[PDB]
RNA sequence: UAAGGUGAUAUGAACCGUUAUAACCGGCGAUUUCCGAAUGGGGAAACCCAGUGUGUUUCGACACACUAUCAUUAACUGAAUCCAUAGGUUAAUGAGGCGAACCGGGGGAACUGAAACAUCUAAGUACCCCGAGGAAAAGAAAUCAACCGAGAUUCCCCCAGUAGCGGCGAGCGAACGGGGAGCAGCCCAGAGCCUGAAUCAGUGUGUGUGUUAGUGGAAGCGUCUGGAAAGGCGCGCGAUACAGGGUGACAGCCCCGUACACAAAAAUGCACAUGCUGUGAGCUCGAUGAGUAGGGCGGGACACGUGGUAUCCUGUCUGAAUAUGGGGGGACCAUCCUCCAAGGCUAAAUACUCCUGACUGACCGAUAGUGAACCAGUACCGUGAGGGAAAGGCGAAAAGAAC
RNA sequence: CGAAGGUGUGCUGUGAGGCAUGCUGGAGGUAUCAGAAGUGCGAAUGCUGACAUAAGUAACGAUAAAGCGGGUGAAAAGCCCGCUCGCCGGAAGACCAAGGGUUCCUGUCCAACGUUAAUCGGGGCAGGGUGAGUCGACCCCUAAGGCGAGGCCGAAAGGCG
């Protein structure tokens, strides 16, 4: 599916508006990528199925912040 | 009517009436055309109004005389026939004994 | 706990039989006891040729109920109504009426 | 005629059978919807 | 080996016929209604050990039973086996 | 039930070899023509019963 | 606990048992083949085929235990290459399916009404799917209030169909504030203190009080009809028991129970007291939860719908001060009031009844009551999902008609 | 010493109606007064259950064909036996895989079943009857195609592989 493996980010409904306000139902699905990023503490490389904005939030705060909220979620890297 | 909304047999065609469901409420085990729920029933009567009541019946006992008064009436050990040979030899048949 | 049981001397109180006395034969948990020499009733046996059941009118006596009946005392020849009671540690059933213990 | 009802063990059991119920999430609760209302014959294995 | 409870428990009756009369005076063979769960290696080993008889080979097949029908109800017998077990040549059970 | 309630399995061995094998004997009488009573067979299943439910506790 | 029993259809048969191992009787342990999450693989479900180990072995076959799959922990042999990792191979603990209603998360529809229909209504209604529970969701101030104040959510009645929203059409519809049930506040974002200090019990005890069997429990006779008193007439009797049902027809005193007052060897609940498998109160210091509030773009929720629109949730793009500060007070500024998110927890007032016990009905008596008063989800009809009926009455006791 | 329900008979009001007794019937029911209604039937090609007319009338389901003597039987056109006649003979003869599930054989019964009669039966009851190293299923291996550890991709269901 679209896990969005930084973020958790999910595909929401929503509407179609016209111009005469009729409206219809949709999606919106969420900006991904497959990065192979690269990490410090191991020396290698490690995919993800980051966000749009994931890749701005990884250089913020660091990669082995990612894994230690990552690895204690559960779900894997 | 536990059953389903499907129609016994099609509208036009065969020669008989315009049938509707096997829930239908001019049929054998059909329903009730307006059966009712489980209600309430108590009315509401003023306060002035239950107390002019309370003042209209105290006085026909007192023009017929089924109300009569009594100081002292008890006794002094749970027995009901004790009760029973009191209003005996007091001679009364039916009696609303009010305590104070 | 039976106020009436098996292999009592039994008055009838009511019915067809009222007054008269007799012993009950064995006992039934419906409702019924079968009390001997009361109530003949005929019974029209079929002949079967197998065991040697040949036929011929039978005249039966009838169950009839525990409630009524009730034990005949020769200590007051009348209507005695057993109560219960504890002697020696178990269940003695005795006499409410002219108070006699049944031993 | 060649009529509407040709019987054939093999294929009923495969069709209407209780390991066709079996593996289909939606027919899972068409036995539970026979068990919870308690029919006889459940499926029309033999 | 076979155990003493199985080679008890595994025999029902003896079966009474026109036909199983036939096989009693021509070939010495026994005609027994035996429990469902059996098997020929177990038979042999019943009969042999238990009532002292020579005995070689077990012909089993299942007699299946009919329906009866008890007024507005219905019904229908149970599964039962026969066999037909030839016994060796020189021995005749009383 | 008062002997066998106290007794040890080493007697409970032979007593259930002989106790099917007269429980069989029994059945077969039951099948030809020679019992004529109906109780020895309920008699002799409870009898095995009672011996099977203390097995487990010994 | 007690003279009766071996269930009924539905009677015979050999029977047990009479002063307590006859059976119904409650609790405790042991028995529960195969199918079904089916779990050793397989399968058209109740069938088939195998392995390792401990067994004896009349060389002859049987007995028993074990073994899926992923969630997480330890080991051990650990590829492309030496360290590194995937990856298997075990061992331990955990998880699978099941069924009425209520809750709450992801989605999400129409005839209809507008007297046409498209904005809108029907409605976040039906229905799918997922989760934890006997409760769940919240919840303890970036609330509200007007410069007087109230002090969390939850939940009932009002203010009210009013001020709003609306092809200003059909209709949608609050809040402030007041009156009620119930009210309990709390710890994490720590370098050093008291040393096992309240706290919660998951626990050690027994008591009170159930609960799963029980026990006792009052008190009438003669007569008039009748096949039959329960009726009709007399004179009685018990009532901390006139609730009901039954016996040949209407009974307080013929039977059971009813008022009352007792009973548990085992096992258990709820309130209690006491060291317990682990508790750190209290006490000084502090720091005050960042791709986060906001802004632009399209929707959805707020009674707010080709708006002058506050506010909150997010798909996407850029995103600072940080207590001097930041928010809100129905656009917007200026002036004051009020409160500190980006980390959570928490009793009761609140809903429903497949299931257990009792009680009640200005509820209905076999076309009425669930569909089913009787072997009803059945015979039957459809290949399947699924739909689905007709049908009670002798008698007081069968004594059921010997011949 | 006889209630509801049914049944008849006089009698009474403006009407919905009311009154008692003859008969059957064998445990129930009601005054005046006020109180709640699933409260009144001919019609809806209305619903479920029973009964008429048409009418003891058309039909008795291949136009391949039967006749007579004997047995049994309460009476034989149809049953059993006997012998004249006929019909199929690539079928309507002799067998199996499908599918049904005692319809198979042996006694006994004629009430319903059988399109008539009926002793006969595929009907009712009861009893017997299905024997494998070699023949059919499991079994070793596959074809179309189904599932499919991990794996990939979808909001959950799941979709492929
Ligand atoms: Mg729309
Ligand atoms: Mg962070
Ligand atoms: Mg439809
Ligand atoms: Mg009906
Ligand atoms: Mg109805
Ligand atoms: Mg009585
Ligand atoms: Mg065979
Ligand atoms: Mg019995
Ligand atoms: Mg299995
Ligand atoms: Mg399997
Ligand atoms: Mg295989
Ligand atoms: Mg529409
Ligand atoms: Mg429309
Ligand atoms: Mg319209
Ligand atoms: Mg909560
Ligand atoms: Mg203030
Ligand atoms: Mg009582
Ligand atoms: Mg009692
Ligand atoms: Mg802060
Ligand atoms: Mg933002
Ligand atoms: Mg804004
Ligand atoms: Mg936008
Ligand atoms: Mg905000
Ligand atoms: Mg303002
Ligand atoms: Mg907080
Ligand atoms: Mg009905
Ligand atoms: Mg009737
Ligand atoms: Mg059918
Ligand atoms: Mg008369
Ligand atoms: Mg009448
Ligand atoms: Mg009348
Ligand atoms: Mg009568
Ligand atoms: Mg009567
Ligand atoms: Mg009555
Ligand atoms: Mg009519
Ligand atoms: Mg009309
Ligand atoms: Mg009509
Ligand atoms: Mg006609
Ligand atoms: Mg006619
Ligand atoms: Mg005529
Ligand atoms: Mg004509
Ligand atoms: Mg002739
Ligand atoms: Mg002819
Ligand atoms: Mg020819
Ligand atoms: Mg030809
Ligand atoms: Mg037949
Ligand atoms: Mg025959
Ligand atoms: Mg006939
Ligand atoms: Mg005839
Ligand atoms: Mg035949
Ligand atoms: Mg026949
Ligand atoms: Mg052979
Ligand atoms: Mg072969
Ligand atoms: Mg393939
Ligand atoms: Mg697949
Ligand atoms: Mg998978």
């Amino acid at each position: 599916s679209r896990v969005c493996q930084v973020t958790g980010k999910r595909p929401v409904t929503g509407n179609n508006r016209s111009h005469a306000l009729n409206a219809t139902k949709r999606r919106f699905l969420p900006n991904l990528h497959s990065h192979r990023f690269w990490v410090e503490s191991e020396k290698r490389f490690v995919t993800l199925r980051v966000s749009a904005k994931g890749m701005r939030v990884i250089d913020k705060k660091g990669i082995d912040t990612v894994l230690a909220e990552l690895r204690a979620r559960g779900e894997k890297y | 009517v536990t059953g389903s909304g499907k129609k016994p047999w099609r509208q036009k065609g065969t020669g008989r009436a315009r049938s509707g469901s096997i829930k239908s409420p001019i049929w054998r085990s059909g329903g009730v055309t307006f059966a009712a729920r489980p209600q309430d029933h108590s009315q509401k009567v003023n306060k002035k109004m239950y107390r002019g009541a309370l003042k209209s019946i105290l006085s026909e006992l007192v023009r017929q005389d089924r109300l009569i008064v009594v100081e002292k009436f008890s006794v002094e050990a749970p027995k009901t026939k004790l009760l029973a040979q009191k209003l005996k030899d007091m001679a009364l048949e039916d009696v609303l004994i009010i305590t104070g | 706990a039976a106020k009436i049981r098996r292999d009592d001397e039994v008055i009838v109180l009511t019915g067809k039989d009222k007054g008269k006395r007799g012993k009950v034969k064995n006992v039934l948990s419906s409702g019924k006891v079968i009390v001997e020499g009361i109530n003949l009733v005929k019974k029209h046996q079929k002949p079967v040729p197998a065991l040697n059941q040949p036929g011929g009118i039978v005249e039966k006596e009838a169950a009839i109920q525990v409630s009524n009946v009730a034990i005949f005392n020769a200590a007051t020849g009348k209507a005695d109504r057993v109560g219960f009671r504890f002697e020696d540690g178990k269940k003695v059933r005795f006499f409410k009426s002219n108070s006699e213990t049944i031993k | 005629m060649k009529r509407t009802f040709q019987p054939s063990v093999l294929k009923r059991n495969r069709s209407h059978g209780f390991r066709a119920r079996m593996a289909t999430k939606n027919g899972r609760q068409v036995l539970a919807r026979r068990r919870a209302k308690g029919r006889a014959r459940l499926t029309v294995s033999k | 080996m076979i155990r003493e409870e199985r080679l008890l428990k595994v025999l029902r009756a003896p079966h009474v016929s026109e036909k199983a009369s036939t096989a009693m005076e021509k070939s010495n063979t026994i005609v027994l209604k035996v429990a469902k769960d059996a098997t020929k290696a177990e038979i042999k080993a019943a009969v042999q050990k238990l009532f002292e008889v020579e005995v070689e080979v077990v012909n089993t097949l299942v007699v299946k039973g009919k329906v009866k029908r008890h007024g507005q109800r219905i019904g229908r017998r149970s599964d039962w086996k026969k066999a037909y077990v030839t016994l060796k040549e020189g021995q005749n059970l009383d | 039930a008062k002997e066998l309630r106290e007794k040890s399995v080493e007697e409970l061995n032979t007593e259930l070899l002989n106790l099917l094998r007269e429980q069989f004997n029994l059945r077969m009488q039951a099948a030809s023509g020679q019992l004529q009573q109906s109780h020895l067979l309920k008699q002799v299943r409870r009898d095995v019963a009672r011996v099977k439910t203390l097995l487990n506790e010994k």
